[PDB]
């Protein structure tokens, strides 16, 4: 029983890096399946922003490939989200999601945290 | 990249009722999917292959189309069914999502 | 005036070749899906993943790009054009 | 003249079949190296030559033929040939 | 007289995607002939496996000469 | 080892259903390999119908795929042919054969029954 | 479809001698494969992949050929040998039989 | 038959420096290798797919590249680094060896 | 680990057969990967000739098809070259090496055997 929990701090300034974890539990994210990250804009509309396989190679979205970067912690069953440049663009809700090799098939998701882009404290 | 038109954006209805959704993409694509988006709720796994439904999904759903224009249909709508409902295309990298047909019910 | 025959010809050589390309993918992609299915039946044999094995066979025997039925467009296309 | 208006939908057309045919190459590749790990990862269940998968394994990741770009770049050319 | 150049051009282009793509499948072939090899010799730790690795590398549809031979095509075609 | 032997009717009115049987012993239809159906016109013309593989994966000819169903009974082991609609032009003699899954090579072939279409008795 | 055309429909040999047979197909094939029929029996496979005999065939047989003209050739025709021959092609969707060139024994 | 050609021919250089090397494609290819071979003695293998050092190979060497412009840079030059070194396509039958750059000491 | 050990005569006359054998140490060559032929010549120009697979399956360079084949001897652990037709272009120095089956990784090599053609 795959269960997706991922955190994150939930208020990031401009131009400052974002780190998300996603743990996994009931699963080895090493044994198979991608293991992706998703983010819903608050207009609704989701986009996809990269993935990072069972053996550790990586794609990512072709309009971020200059700022994403995925990693993962194998010992601790984790894999990372990193966004060294932001902007108030970034404010969504970011999902975790395990979906096989061959499609893009996400048939489990995490809680869904939400991030928002502003100075304003 | 490939833009997945999805029409009509609002629509409504009313229990028992029959509701069709178009999906329509620019060019042609490989693989289509569909999600449910209840609110404050992560999407869930809906349809794959287009035609394939998601485990636990009620028997009245039912997916159709080929070429650009798919269908998502629901036999007999009942009360839970209202919630945003989105279209996965994957093709090429990258993977591109529906802007969003949020169904709703008439009281 | 020979700039159609050169075309028609340019035309047909290529129209040829992308036919024998799908063929060769349809032919390889059979082999995977029986590769595949052979050495789920023996890993069952060695005693879970076997739902992610039906879930990637069933991606690729429902594949929708459809290879064929646009190359015969593109033969078709070439035929009137030929006629000018 | 029409003879601009052939030449456009036929290379229109020929360059959707490149991209068809390049994406099912691309996974088919995907398949060929998750099969190739569960194969290598049932052999080590059994139970010391852990080598000649990975060295083909990054062959087949590590290509440098484009078909990405390329196919890009041909889609620029015949939109330019258009303007004529 | 530009339509030469563009046609010669364009079809110069098409001629280097057929052979990157004939390339490709060829690669993925001997591989799967190689993994069948592989997981055929982990079963007997029989038959109709010969039959298609016979059929994988006996094919009679070329590729590599109507390849080579819409190359001449353009070049005459060029000299026009 | 492998032995294929069809059965069904020998007399068929135009526009009726026709079905036939194809025992296969000595072997199973779900194991492996292609199950085909070939009919020989009087004329000793050979057309391919279509086959079920041993998964339930079947193709048909175009020719006549609208009008063409094939069937199995794994319990059985046994796999039918369905043709709805009929006419004179269907009279031939019917044949089972396992294929190679990659290529078209019947290796085995049944006895081959003859299915005359006509409705005077 | 791909029209696979024999010649001649119909060749008589008295025995001992050489024979050829040659189907040539309309367009390019993939696989080529060779089945005789005796009246009143089904088809026998015999070629596959245009040059390697089944099981149970005798050495005197012998197929080949290229691109789209393929052949089948007797080096020394025996009494058993006289059947329909059958020139069958796969190259996608579906597949195409011979029309059948039938031997005969003089 | 890709033909590759290798700029720097003969090139002397000195310990310590900075040392480059290009072999450039007539068209593109799929794979690259670079191999170093020293008098009297085969060829050993040194780089593959152009940026994986073989083992047992140092650290001060770089490959790099991409199209049909392929880079081997040497960080730290030392004299016992002096031996010919050649760059290797593999694209389609057959594969084609470089020319050789000869990289002396002094 | 592995070891190709070739051999072959030292002088060929011109207009006749050359003989060339690899012998392969500590791995069996039906196991896996190819066996290749590599010769270089004086002006110390590589060029690859063909292999033979681990399954028996041979390629050939398409300049030298015409006059080159390649077997090997399953008992022995070996593999051996052989061309009919030789002239003076052929003094090279010929190598052998074992290759991973799907690239033209050449990870092993032999000692490296000359062979000059001329009538002394």
């Amino acid at each position: 029983d795959v269960q997706l929990q991922e955190s994150g701090p939930g208020l990031v300034k401009p131009s400052q890096s974002l780190s998300l974890t996603c743990t996994v539990t009931g699963y080895s994210i090493t044994s198979d399946y991608a293991w992706n990250w998703i983010r819903q804009f608050p207009g609704n509309e989701l986009e996809w922003m990269g993935y990072i396989s069972y053996s550790g190679s990586t794609s990512y979205n072709p309009s971020l490939k200059s700022r994403i970067s995925i990693t993962r912690d194998t010992s601790k069953n984790q894999f990372f989200l990193q966004l060294n440049p932001v902007t108030t663009e970034d404010t969504a809700t970011y999902y975790c999601a395990r979906s096989v090799i061959l499609g893009a098939w996400f048939a489990y998701w995490g809680q869904g945290t939400l991030v928002t882009v502003s100075a304003a404290s | 990249d490939i833009k997945m038109t999805q029409s009509p954006s609002l629509m409504s209805a009313s229990p028992g009722e029959k509701v069709t959704m178009t999906c329509s993409a620019s060019s042609s694509i490989t693989y289509m999917y569909w999600y449910q988006q209840k609110p404050r709720s992560s999407p869930k796994p809906w349809i794959y292959l287009t035609s394939n439904l998601a485990s636990g999904v009620p028997a009245r759903f039912s997916g159709s189309g080929s070429g650009t224009s798919y269908s998502l249909t629901i036999s007999s709508m009942e009360a839970e069914d209202a919630a945003t409902y989105y279209c996965q295309q994957w093709s090429s990298n990258p993977l591109t999502f529906g802007a969003g047909t949020k169904l709703e019910i008439k009281r | 005036n020979d700039w159609q025959k050169n075309s028609t010809r340019l035309w047909n050589s290529q129209s040829s070749i992308d036919q024998k390309l799908a063929n060769q993918i349809n032919d390889l992609r059979q082999t995977v899906i029986w590769m595949g299915d052979r050495l789920m039946s023996l890993e069952h044999r060695f005693q879970e993943s076997e739902h992610h094995w039906d879930m990637v066979r069933r991606h690729l025997q429902g594949r929708e790009d459809n290879l064929t039925l646009d190359i015969s467009k593109l033969k078709e296309q070439i035929f009137e054009a030929s006629k000018a």
